[PDB]
C-alpha cells in the first residue's frame, strides 16, 4: 500500500430508445415552395434545392 | 446546342477493351501540336516527341507549344477533344504522381515515370499535372544534378545525387530519373547546364567594369555596395568587338535558359473528394 | 448546313426552358419543388466553399474579406485559410493601436495558431502564402463555411447588391495624385532585412499601370531602402542566402471613383478600411522583384 487511496471516475454510454409526447397543434411550420440553385461543374452539374 | 469540339480517328482497329479503356480518361489533359479540327491518334499525347538522344529540358520545351485539351467523349470511330478557354471552369483528371488540394497552382510537366493504351508502336503518355511547387522543386533537381554529373567517379557526389533525387510532397515520395544514363548527359541537359555556366562564368568577369562606372553615378548608394559586393569576391581568389561579343553571348545564354527559368500555370484547383482522382479548375492561358 | 439555317438568329438561352421544365414537360409529371427559374444559373462569378472553424471568421462575417490559403508545417491540417486582417498581425506597416486592436479580436486557439504556424518555419511569407480569392457568404458554426469568388464581382444571389473589397488602411497604397478610369489591384509583401529576422510588410495598392516592368520600376523607386537592406544583408552575413526584395501579384481590378474609405464594427471595435465598391477578382501569380 502507498500512502494514498485513489478514487477511479469512468463515463459509460448507454444506446437508447426514447419516446417523444406533444401536443395537437403545439408549433406551426410555415414553409415556402423547394427551390432550385444551379451549381455547375464541368463533367456534371449539381442542382440544390 | 453543341459546343466546339476537336475530333480524333484511329488508324487502328480499337477492342471492346481499348474504348472501354478510353472511356475512363474523359478528363485527362491531352497535348495537341496545332489547333485542328480533324486530327489522327498519332498527334495525341507526347509520342511523337520522344527520343532517345533527348530528355526532360526537350520535352519540356515542347510541351510548352502545344496546345491544351481536355478529352469530352469517347465512342466508336471518334474521340472529342474539347479546347478550354481562359477564365472558364473545367473538370481535369489527377494523373500525376502526387495529390492535389484546394487553391493550388497546376502545371504541365513531361511524365518522368488498367494500364495506358498501346495500339502498335503507339502509346499515349499524357503530361503530369503538380503543384507549382512541385514542379519548381523537380526542375532545381536536375538541373543541379546535371551540374554534379561530371564528378560521379566519387561516393560522395554520388551520395549527394541519391539525396538530390528522392523527393517528398504531401504524404508520397517518388525518385525522379537521373539525366545521366549509360555514364554520359544528354544534350538538351548538356546545353541546359553549359548555358547555366557560361551566364555565371560572363557575368563574373564582365560585371566589375560597368558596375565602377554606373556606381559612380548611382544615387541609389546600391551600385556602389554592389562593387564593394564584387572587390569581395574578387578578392577570394580587351578589344571592343570582343566586348560586344561576350555581352552578346551572356544575353544568349539567358536566352538559352528562359525554358527552364520560369514555368506557366495553367490551372487553379477547387474540388475535393474521395474521388480525389479529379478536381474542378479554371484555365489559364 | 444551309443558309437559312446560318442567317437564323441563335436562341436565347433565357427563353429557352430548363432542362428540368423540359423532362417534366416531356413526361407531362409534376413536382413540389419548383423548377422554372434556377438561381445562380446565369452568374459569370467562378466561386467555390472553404470550411473554416469559428476561430478565424472574425471580421469575415461581413462579405467583402481577402481569403489567403497558409500551409502549415505540419500534416493533419495542412492548410489554413485566413484573412487579409489576421495577417496583418504580422506586418509590419500596420500600426501599433491598430496591431493592439486586432490582436484584441483574434484571440482563439485557431488565430494564434495560425500566427505561430507563420513566425515557426525559414520560409518567407510568400513562399508559404497561396492567394485564393474574395469572400461573399458566411454561416456560422464551430466549423464555419465561406463561400469565396475565384474571378468574377462580388454579389446576392440575384445581383441585387455588389460588394466591395475590404482593405485595412495601413496596408492600403496609393501613387498617382490623380487616378486614371481604370485601376488594378496589386498584393505586396516586401521584406526588410532588419537585423536578426527578416521584417515584412503587407500592402495593396492600386494603380492604373498593367504593364509588369514599368510597376517593377516605380515599386523598386518607392520601396528603394528595402532593396538596399537586401544588397547590405547579403554583403554583410554570407551563406544565409536572402531570396526576393519583394513580390507583386495582381488580385483584380477597379474603377477608380469606385474607391471609398470606411468602417469595420465587430465587437464594438472599428476598424477603418478602404473599399473598392465592385471589384472585380482576376488572380495572378506572385512575382518577385529586385
Amino acid at each position: 500500500h502507498p500512502g494514498f487511496a485513489l478514487t477511479a471516475v469512468r463515463t459509460d454510454t448507454f444506446e437508447v430508445d426514447m419516446l417523444l409526447y406533444s401536443g395537437k397543434s403545439c408549433t406551426s411550420v410555415i414553409i415556402n415552395n423547394p427551390i432550385v440553385t444551379k451549381e455547375e461543374r464541368d463533367i456534371s452539374t449539381t442542382y440544390h434545392v | 446546342a453543341m459546343e466546339a469540339n476537336i475530333f480524333c480517328t484511329f488508324d487502328h482497329k480499337l477492342s471492346i477493351a481499348d474504348v472501354g479503356k478510353l472511356t475512363k480518361l474523359v478528363a485527362a489533359v491531352v497535348p495537341i501540336p496545332q489547333r485542328l479540327h480533324l486530327i489522327k491518334h498519332y498527334q495525341l499525347g507526347l509520342h511523337q516527341f520522344v527520343d532517345h538522344t533527348r530528355g526532360y529540358v526537350r520535352l519540356r520545351g515542347l510541351l510548352r507549344n502545344m496546345t491544351l485539351t481536355l478529352m469530352r467523349r469517347v465512342e466508336g470511330n471518334q474521340i472529342l477533344l474539347h479546347v478550354p478557354t481562359h477564365g472558364l471552369l473545367y473538370t481535369v483528371l489527377n494523373t500525376g504522381p502526387v495529390t492535389w488540394e484546394k487553391g493550388d497552382a497546376l502545371c504541365v510537366l513531361p511524365p518522368l515515370f488498367e494500364n495506358l493504351l498501346t495500339l502498335g508502336q503507339w502509346e499515349l503518355v499524357l503530361p503530369w499535372i503538380v503543384p507549382m511547387p512541385l514542379a519548381l522543386e523537380i526542375n532545381q533537381r536536375l538541373l543541379i544534378m546535371g551540374l554534379f554529373s561530371l564528378d560521379r567517379s566519387y561516393e560522395e557526389v554520388k551520395a549527394a545525387v541519391q539525396q538530390l533525387q528522392t523527393i517528398t510532397f504531401r504524404d508520397a515520395t517518388f525518385t525522379i530519373p537521373d539525366p545521366v544514363i549509360d555514364q554520359h548527359l544528354l544534350i538538351d541537359m548538356k546545353t541546359a547546364c553549359l548555358s547555366m555556366s557560361m551566364v555565371a562564368n560572363l557575368a563574373s568577369e564582365l560585371t566589375m567594369t560597368y558596375v565602377r562606372k554606373l556606381a559612380l553615378e548611382d544615387s541609389s548608394m546600391l551600385l556602389v555596395k554592389c562593387q564593394e559586393l564584387l572587390m569581395r569576391l574578387d578578392r577570394e581568389r580587351v578589344s571592343p568587338d570582343d566586348e560586344i561579343a561576350r555581352l552578346s553571348a551572356l544575353f544568349v545564354m539567358l536566352r538559352q535558359l528562359d525554358d527552364l527559368i520560369r514555368e506557366q500555370v495553367v490551372f487553379t484547383v477547387c474540388d475535393v473528394s474521395p474521388d480525389n482522382k479529379s478536381a474542378t479548375c479554371i484555365f489559364k492561358g | 448546313m444551309d443558309a437559312r439555317a446560318v442567317a437564323k438568329r441563335p436562341r436565347d438561352p433565357a427563353d429557352e426552358d430548363n432542362e428540368l421544365v423540359t423532362a417534366l414537360k416531356a413526361k407531362r409529371e409534376v413536382n413540389t419543388i419548383s423548377v422554372r427559374y434556377l438561381y445562380h444559373a446565369d452568374h459569370q462569378a467562378l466561386t467555390a466553399r472553404f470550411f473554416v472553424p469559428e476561430g478565424l471568421v472574425e471580421f469575415e462575417a461581413q462579405p467583402g474579406a481577402l481569403l489567403i490559403r497558409m500551409e502549415t508545417g505540419c500534416d493533419s491540417p495542412r492548410h489554413l485559410y485566413i484573412s487579409l486582417y489576421l495577417l496583418g498581425i504580422r506586418a509590419s506597416n500596420v500600426s501599433a493601436s491598430t496591431r493592439c486592436l486586432l490582436e484584441s479580436v483574434y484571440t482563439a486557439s485557431a488565430a494564434r495558431a495560425a500566427l505561430q504556424w507563420l513566425d515557426l518555419g525559414p520560409h518567407l511569407l510568400h513562399r508559404r502564402l497561396e492567394t485564393l480569392g474574395c469572400v461573399k457568404t458566411v454561416s456560422l458554426g464551430i466549423t464555419s463555411l465561406l463561400t469565396c469568388v475565384m474571378r468574377g464581382y462580388l454579389y446576392n444571389t440575384l445581383k441585387t447588391e455588389v460588394f466591395a473589397l475590404m482593405i485595412p488602411k495601413d496596408m492600403y497604397l496609393t501613387w498617382e495624385e490623380t487616378r486614371g478610369r481604370l485601376q488594378y489591384v496589386y498584393l505586396i509583401i516586401v521584406y526588410d532585412y532588419d537585423g536578426p529576422e527578416t521584417r515584412p510588410g503587407i500592402y495593396v495598392l492600386t494603380s492604373s499601370i498593367a504593364h509588369w516592368q514599368t510597376l517593377v520600376d516605380v515599386a523598386r523607386g518607392k520601396f528603394a531602402r528595402e532593396r538596399c537592406s537586401f544588397v547590405n544583408r547579403r554583403i554583410t552575413r554570407p551563406r544565409q542566402i536572402p531570396l526576393c526584395t519583394g513580390v507583386i501579384q495582381k488580385l483584380g481590378w477597379c474603377l477608380a471613383d469606385d474607391i471609398h474609405t470606411s468602417f469595420l464594427v465587430h465587437k464594438e471595435l472599428k476598424l477603418s478600411v478602404v473599399r473598392l465598391d465592385n471589384f472585380s477578382v482576376e488572380l495572378g501569380d506572385f512575382r518577385e522583384f529586385v
